[PDB]
């Protein structure tokens, strides 16, 4: 996260990190068992990691859940970026208490110009690297379909939305991919992709929630 | 699907480091640039056995994640990680063919993957990203391996940090 601030422990609890050894993916809980990612951050034998503040140091607050499941949406067009999102289903429930709860998915879409809340343990610089203890976070707006398809010609699909600022200086980067974009207290985005990092013009891309919450209510159902 | 992993063991990661392209069977040759046809400055990406470990690459997704996988379309470029120069591309240009050379833009969407290959990894160019890639191989000329498509016959890699 470019921008952003220290969000403190408590504050999302439904953030966890998704890990093979090494932190690689940021993920949302959505109930006790099951997590939402990108379907680009797949991996096999995946570790959540839940209550998880400082990434680099073991707190004690801390749950290590191997996944059971990790289902990559079927129509993922690693081609196109399309459809970049992944269920996994945890091998045992979380124990949820003030620093591990759920996200619940939206009941419709997000509108233009509503405040959302973007968080991960990405890097925090827009050029060079520099990559957080803690968990940052950062308000950015949604923006409209069509200035995010002027943003990114051809690449912009119905699946995906633009939220951040086309000044620059604040946006999701490299390391914050799977997690959460939460705009009126639900799961809205999932954070894909972009242009470097908080660049002019290139406002981050993420994957729309809203349009997958039926095939996320049956595959949890199914599964 | 696999993560891209260096000589060390670790993942290449996306942008923030730059690495040594070694290859296994001519180990006394790295990355340079050269002049290609009628050109004043040099354009093409060769292997030159005057110039060892080398010009060091960096491998750029727009994807927000810290890692390579095999599966990702790249850039791969010489220099600074949020630069537009030293980006690689395929251009076809006689006396080489489809030449491996540097560019001054850098797309979105780049047109390269890394791909798992005998000891060490291959770099394949996809003309278009819904179509099966092309291997890029060496062209001995001029006393140096101009990098260029050579489907069938790929220069393998080791990928070393550069530290």
């Amino acid at each position: 996260i470019v921008g952003g601030y220290t969000c403190g422990a408590n504050t999302v609890p439904y953030q966890v990190s998704l890990n093979s050894g090494y932190h690689f993916c940021g993920g949302s809980l959505i109930n006790s068992q099951w997590v939402v990612s990108a379907a680009h951050c797949y991996k096999s034998g995946i570790q959540v990691r839940l209550g998880e503040d400082n990434i680099n140091v073991v707190e004690g607050n801390e749950q290590f859940i191997s996944a059971s499941k990790s289902i990559v949406h079927p129509s993922y067009n690693s081609n196109t970026l399309n459809n970049d999102i992944m269920l996994i289903k945890l091998k045992s429930a979380a124990s949820l208490n003030s620093r591990v709860a759920s996200i619940s998915l939206p009941t419709s879409c997000a509108s233009a110009g509503t405040q959302c809340l973007i968080s991960g343990w990405g890097n925090t610089k827009s050029s060079g690297t520099s990559y957080p203890d803690v968990l940052k976070c950062l308000k950015a707006p949604i923006l409209s379909d069509s200035s995010c398809k002027s943003a990114y010609p051809g690449q912009i699909t119905s699946n995906m939305f633009c939220a951040g600022y086309l000044e620059g200086g604040k946006d999701s980067c490299q390391g914050d991919s799977g997690g959460p974009v939460v705009c009126s207290g639900k799961l809205q985005g999932i954070v894909s992709w972009g242009s470097g990092c908080a660049q002019k013009n290139k406002p981050g891309v993420y994957t729309k929630v809203c349009n997958y919450v039926s095939w996320i209510k049956q595959t949890i159902a199914s599964n | 699907s696999s993560v891209v992993v260096d000589t060390n063991g670790q993942p290449v990661s996306n942008g923030a480091d730059a690495y040594y392209l070694v290859p296994v069977s001519h180990g006394h040759a790295g990355l340079a640039l050269a002049k290609i046809g009628n050109e004043a400055e040099p354009r093409a990406v060769v292997l030159d056995p005057h110039h060892r470990p080398g010009r060091p690459v960096r491998f750029e997704s727009p994807l927000r994640i810290n890692i390579i996988k095999e599966s990702y379309f790249l850039n791969i470029k010489f220099g600074p990680s949020s630069s537009d120069s030293g980006v690689w591309d395929v251009i076809q240009q006689d006396p080489i063919g489809l030449a491996v050379k540097v560019t001054d833009t850098k797309s979105l969407l780049g047109p390269f993957k890394v791909e798992k290959e005998g000891e060490g990894y291959k770099i394949v160019y996809y003309p278009e990203r819904g179509q099966t890639g092309l291997d890029i191989g060496l062209v001995h000329r001029n006393d140096k391996y101009y990098l260029a498509v050579k489907d069938g016959e790929p220069c393998v890699f080791k990928i070393r940090k550069a530290t």
